[PDB]
RNA sequence: AUCCUUAUGCACGGGAAAUACGCAUAUCAGUGAGGAUUCGUCCGAGAUUGUGUUUUUGCUGGUU
């Protein structure tokens, strides 16, 4: 608790490094209930410019949407994170189509090409929501 | 226009239709006078 | 849980009808976040039914209401002008907003199937939640509108208390509003922006907010509007920054007097126009 | 001078002002600087700032006094310099300027002047 | 006085086009793609 | 001592433009000029007003 201080710990830590990839993920996770809605767009640009590229930034920005809403808007991001691929992304993907429909089996082969309980877990993670 | 946008959507992809509807607003000057064109079609534009 | 928590807060405010306002600050971000959920949750339900309505009707309250009206069985017999009348009367719309609905009604959605019972329930439950939230938000502003002389003596002096109350209810506090940089203010009370909006004013004001409706703007000829938002929007933020600074026990106006004097005198000069030239 | 504004704090001396205003201008020419209040207030919200400089004799002073309370939450140093007219020049502007925020680029050429001056400024905040 | 087309009037109009195009089986015109065959031929025509 | 960066000054050499360049006992202007927006926000310094010259400014050379 006191995520309020986590605002500053990110800041101090991010002043020092900053290009680090992880640190921006927690700067992002913040805006979820960080409730500062204005600057979120500008900060996703910086996170995506500062580290550029990456995965976890793209994945976390994606999830910030899926968490909220707009299951269609979070698709672009998660799909955009794959083209740079690694198991963290696929979970959110199947979740999205669940809130969407009918695409599930065909996407499945891709999974095997990126590889065993990975088939068995996917269901484990599909039961989360 | 509010009809025109719809009809062009029917026959075209919105991104263009929106442009066509927008291009006809403008602000028309003749020497000292000036009025926005809300209602009619301006026939001086190429796609008219 | 909503109805339980909602009923008391309206009465908790009505029972009082200072300490609350700091709680008020916390609340304003919270209500808004939830509404953008429920609104975006209702869209999830009509993606199948009527995909274009998301665009054409932007705000949740007018979207949630049209959800119902359109969903209602009684109107659906067909060749009912009741629909039109209803929209106009019930979920406030202007002629322009209906024309789009009518035609968009033809291309996209299917009336062959009327949405299922489960989903109907969800909508009803979602609509009720939305209404509860919206009422709460509306109530908050009035209470704010009552305290304006107390919390923001300068801002009411320029803009007028009807509006100041609307502004401060957006960031949810004087502090928050003082943080806002002046370019972003003028766009607060803007309904939204869609492609077929079909707008270019004579003014040349691309963004029309709550401030745009104020006194210090529309008391002047139409040519000087785009110059007077900007000139006023800055002095609002200067006023709002002073209000946060000001001690709660004593609030003194005086800053406003300069900032009106300048503004009225400055607006005159823009209008005045050139002195005539020797040939 | 005139009575230096009691709310002005930390107030840089003569020797620090020369060292600060010189950094300002040195950043202006690399366009790492941002001038004015709102431009500076924008910076902090984003999180790119290094330190804020303000005018002490800004008339009335209450219009910038919000910056200090914002800076303390983002952990960003700040100081007042004794005139606005001088700060106007350093930013490359004809006309008076009451606040300015140097920004971050960690590939920058001047990086080592900045850490120098923040080190000096944070001392003043006791 | 607002737009003179009246909502009830509009449906009658817009409905006719909708049936015609569908009757005629009309694919809508796409947006001009970045890679498009005729971009050259259609610039030269247009500029000349 | 070498080397490197930015600003300013004089300068060889190479280009582009003059519908362009200025001037004012004159109005405002980061205490926000003037714009952009995917509507969430984003850039941040000149805009008015009167005026001077603008198919040309100075300077040489040929041929009649
Ligand atoms: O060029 P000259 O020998 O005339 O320099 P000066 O005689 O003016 O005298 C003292 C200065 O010499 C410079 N030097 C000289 N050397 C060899 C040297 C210098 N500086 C450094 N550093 C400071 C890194 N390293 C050296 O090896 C200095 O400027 C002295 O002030």
């Amino acid at each position: 608790g006191n995520l309020d201080q986590a605002e500053l710990l990110v800041t101090q830590a991010l002043q020092k490094f900053p290009s680090n990839a992880l640190l921006w993920v927690e700067q992002i996770k913040l805006f979820k209930h960080g409730n500062k809605s204005s600057l979120k767009k500008t900060i996703f640009q910086d996170a995506l410019r500062r580290t550029q590229n990456d995965h976890r930034v793209l994945l976390e920005i994606g999830v910030s949407f899926y968490a909220e809403a707009q299951y269609e808007t979070s698709l672009k991001w998660l799909e955009r994170a794959l083209k740079k691929c690694y198991g963290d992304t696929w979970v959110w993907l199947f979740r999205t189509y669940a809130r969407l429909g009918k695409d599930t089996v065909d996407l499945y082969n891709m999974f095997d090409q990126c590889e065993c309980t990975p088939r068995e877990i996917l269901l484990r993670l599909m039961n989360d929501k | 226009f509010t009809l025109l946008n719809r009809l062009l959507r029917l026959i075209v992809d919105p991104n263009i239709a929106d442009y066509i509807t927008a291009k006809n607003n403008v602000v028309i000057n003749f020497k000292d006078m000036s009025h926005v064109n809300k209602y009619g079609l301006i026939r001086g534009l190429k796609f008219a | 849980q909503i109805l339980p928590k909602i009923v008391d807060l309206k009465r908790i405010l009505q029972q009082q009808e200072i300490k609350l306002l700091p709680f008020f600050n916390e609340i304003i971000p919270l209500i808004k976040s939830n509404i953008k959920l429920m609104h975006n949750f209702l869209i999830s339900l009509y993606s199948r039914r009527f995909p274009e309505l998301s665009s054409l009707i932007p705000s949740p309250l007018q979207y949630s209401k049209v959800i119902s009206i359109l969903e209602n069985e009684n109107y659906s017999k067909n060749e009912s002008d009741e629909l039109f009348f209803h929209l106009e009367n019930k979920a406030k719309l202007t002629r322009e907003q209906i024309l789009v609905l009518t035609m968009s009604m033809k291309t996209s959605f299917k009336n062959k199937e009327p949405l299922d019972i489960k989903t109907r329930t969800q909508i009803l439950e979602a609509n009720s939640i939305l209404e509860n939230l919206w009422k709460l938000q509306e109530d908050i502003g009035q209470y704010i509108a009552s305290k304006i002389s107390i919390i923001a003596p300068n801002v009411c002096f320029l803009v007028g208390p009807e509006i100041a109350a609307q502004l401060i209810a957006h960031a949810g506090g004087v502090l928050e509003f003082s943080r806002i940089p002046s370019c972003n203010i003028a766009s607060i009370g803007k309904n939204k922006h869609l492609s077929h909006e079909l707008h270019t004013l004579e003014s040349g004001v691309r963004q029309e907010g709550y401030l745009f409706a104020s006194d210090m703007i529309q008391k002047f000829p139409v040519s000087v509007h785009k110059q007077m938002l900007r000139m006023l929007c800055a002095k609002v933020s200067l006023a709002a920054r002073v209000d946060a600074g000001q001690k709660n026990g004593d609030r003194n106006t005086v800053l406003a007097h300069k900032w009106k004097a300048e503004l009225s005198k400055k607006a005159r000069k823009l209008s005045e126009a050139p002195s005539i030239s020797e040939t | 001078m005139s009575a230096p504004n009691p709310k002005a704090f930390p107030l840089a001396d003569a020797a620090l002002t020369q060292q600060i205003l010189d950094v300002v201008q040195q950043a202006a020419n690399l366009r790492q600087l941002k001038k004015g209040a709102n431009e500076a207030t924008k910076t902090l919200n984003r999180g790119i700032s290094e330190f804020i400089i303000m005018a002490a004799d800004c008339e009335p002073i209450e219009i910038l006094l919000h910056l200090p309370l914002l800076c303390e939450d983002k952990n960003v140093p700040y100081v007042f310099v004794p005139s606005r007219v001088a700060l106007g020049r350093a930013c490359g502007v004809s006309r008076p300027v009451i606040a300015a925020s140097i920004t971050t680029n960690d590939a920058s050429a001047i990086k080592t002047q900045i850490y120098a001056v923040k080190d000096k400024i944070e001392t003043l905040l006791i | 006085n607002g737009p003179e087309i009246t909502p009830e009037e509009a449906t009658t109009i817009f409905s006719v086009m909708v049936e015609w195009l569908e009757s005629r089986s009309f694919s809508p015109i796409p947006f001009p793609p970045l890679t498009y065959k005729n971009d050259t031929k259609i610039l030269v025509l247009a500029l000349e």
